[PDB]
């Protein structure tokens, strides 16, 4: 579907490597897939620490059997364009809006 | 290492 945010088959380091660049701005984001898990997916998103620096949170999407995808049970989406819409407009449950596609 | 997963 060629949505910019989604990189698929990139592992975790891969996916800390693009996130890290210094010019991303707070809540820089990517979408991929599990790199442990077959059939889950996985949004990673910039953050800093003041004292280790600019930092990286995971949060585990979980596919169901069934369609759907969720990071948290409470809050379901049918795809994964949906999901990111959504916590692109309200943080609940990350620390921040997802605020920037992060460049490739 | 998961936010939302504690185990």
């Amino acid at each position: 579907m060629a949505e910019e945010w989604y990189f698929g088959k990139i592992t975790r380091r891969e996916s800390e490597r693009l996130l890290l660049n210094p010019e991303n701005p707070r809540g820089t984001f990517l979408v991929r897939e599990s790199e442990t898990t077959k059939g889950a997916y996985c949004l990673s998103v910039s953050d800093f620490d003041n004292a280790k620096g600019l930092n990286v949170k995971h949060y585990k999407i979980r596919k169901l059997d069934s369609g759907g995808f969720y990071i948290w049970s409470r809050t379901q989406f049918s795809s994964l364009q949906q999901l990111v819409a959504y916590y692109s407009k309200h943080a609940d449950g990350l620390c921040h809006r997802l605020t920037n596609v992060c460049p490739t | 290492s998961y936010v939302n997963v504690q185990n």
